[PDB]
């Protein structure tokens, strides 16, 4: 109905989180500083250790545009 | 083209606040054309809109 | 649709509604449209039957047997119809009193009286 | 019937309010320029940097 | 996220603190699994110091992580113009058309498509 | 019988909406004026002009 193959939802979730910092390097050259602290706070609010009374992850993306 | 932009810079209402981030991130750029005494008293005085837009004289014509 | 009228135009509706009371009617037959224009002397209606050159007696004649005939009548919805046709041919946005006129010729109950008194649709 | 009657009897909001002049140009309406080749070349370059990318005539 | 004034500044806090917004028919969607970014434009440390002063006090602190973009290197915007070309060879490689691309036409499509303050 | 009806339902307009001023000063109901003979008499040698025929007080 949609179009996303049966491969890319039999993956488990603790295995994705893993390879989420390489996987958005591929298309994205430049910012290695920028891609890794965006798993940091997506791993944080999934192990427990933030309340859940927040949401998932809050970003304020700055700078000059273009880099992606 | 921007035909007198001491109007839009704040006279119709002051619009600079929405061309700000559109003039600085490369979105939406614009050409200014105004007077001598009119761009000192809107543009020099603001450090913001200096770093932003350049001097470029006029020649005019002789004989 | 956008079938707006004008000044002289709503006075002339308005006054054929009043002009079948005096007749004995009890509705609203568009051939009373006819007969309130040829009663006013220098008319609208009178000045272009001049130029294509058509006997208004004949004309007058034509519509009064249609009227004797009869007992908002639902040949009003269609003679607006064609009315408004004849507002983006001249080159016009309103709608006057020579937009009714036109419109007279496009109704096959309506056409046999410019036949017989000598007006031509092209000439018109 | 009634319908196409009512209504006649991207680039929408840049053609009411604006006025695209390469369309003037394109058509053979616009007068042209001559003995402004000094500035013509410099308007270009300034939209080619970063510091003070907006010419201000 | 910058032009506006502070009344969808406040209701946006909330969000962060209960994970609930309070709904005009009478709905409490919970946002516990919805993502909050944003988008602006106020090396990088005096950059994330600007945007602390425009918006409120109890707001900018409570921010996850602060992710300022800083400007482009130019020996990983050659790594970027090779990525992009590839997705106009996979829509030819089903007609047996190979696009080659020399090493002058790759130097053209990365000093003019790119700038740091200019936006791609 | 239909048409003397809405006939009747001088002047109708000017009986109904309108009070005759010099009605009231032929039967003598009305009170004169004594004094204004220079502002009485100027607004006659006004209305006999071609431009600007309408005094206003
Ligand atoms: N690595 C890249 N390769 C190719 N194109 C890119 C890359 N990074 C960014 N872009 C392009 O730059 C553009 C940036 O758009 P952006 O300014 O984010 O739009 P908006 O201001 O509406 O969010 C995107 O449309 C994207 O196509």
């Amino acid at each position: 109905w949609t179009g996303i193959p049966v491969s890319n939802l039999q993956r488990s979730e603790k295995e994705k989180l893993l390879h989420m910092e390489e996987y958005m390097k591929q298309h994205v050259v430049g910012q290695d500083e920028a891609i890794k602290a965006i798993c940091d706070a997506i791993r944080l609010s999934r192990t427990g250790l933030q309340n859940r009374n927040r949401p998932l992850a809050s970003f304020l993306f700055l700078g000059p545009t273009g880099c992606g | 083209f921007i035909d007198e932009i001491h109007t839009v810079l704040g006279a119709a209402i002051d619009a600079a606040n929405l061309l700000k981030p559109m003039l600085a991130r490369g979105e939406l750029r614009c050409i200014g054309a105004t007077t001598l005494t009119e761009y000192r008293q809107y543009v020099e005085k603001d450090p913001a809109f200096e770093r932003r837009f350049q001097l470029v004289m006029v020649e005019e014509p002789s004989v | 649709s956008s079938m707006q009228f004008t000044d002289k135009a709503t006075e002339t509706l308005n006054a054929a509604a009043k002009y079948a009371a005096e007749n004995s009617h009890v509705q609203l037959h568009p051939s009373h449209v006819a007969v309130v224009m040829l009663d006013e002397e220098n008319s609208l209606f009178r000045s272009i039957l001049e130029k294509a050159g058509g006997d208004v007696v004949s004309i007058e004649r034509g519509f009064k047997k249609i009227m004797v005939r009869q007992p908002h009548s639902p040949e009003l919805a269609k003679l607006l119809h064609y009315a408004h046709e004849h507002m983006k041919k001249q080159r016009d946005l309103y709608i006057a009193q020579d937009h009714l006129i036109l419109a007279l010729a496009d109704l096959p109950s309506m056409a046999q009286v410019l036949k017989e008194g000598g007006v031509t649709k092209k000439s018109l | 019937e009634n319908a196409v009657t009512h209504v006649r009897g991207a680039y929408e909001a840049l053609s009411k309010y604006c006025i695209d002049l390469t369309e003037l140009a394109a058509s053979g309406k616009l007068d042209p320029v001559i003995g402004r080749d000094e500035i013509i070349s410099r308007v270009i370059r300034v939209l080619s940097r970063r510091t003070k990318n907006n010419p201000c005539l | 996220m910058e032009k506006a004034h502070k009344d969808v500044s406040n209701l946006l806090l909330q969000i962060l603190d209960d994970g609930h917004c309070t709904d005009s028919k009478g709905r409490r969607v919970d946002f516990k699994n919805t993502i909050i970014v944003m988008t602006s434009n106020l090396t990088k440390n005096a950059v994330l110091a600007t945007a602390r002063r425009h918006f409120a006090n109890e707001f900018i602190n409570r921010i996850d992580e602060l992710i300022v973009f800083n400007r482009l290197t130019p020996s990983n915007i050659r790594k970027i113009v090779d990525v992009r070309l590839k997705e106009v060879q996979e829509r030819l490689d089903e007609k047996q058309i190979t696009l080659d691309v020399d090493d002058k036409a790759k130097d053209l499509l990365a000093q003019q498509g790119f700038d740091p303050v200019y936006g791609a």
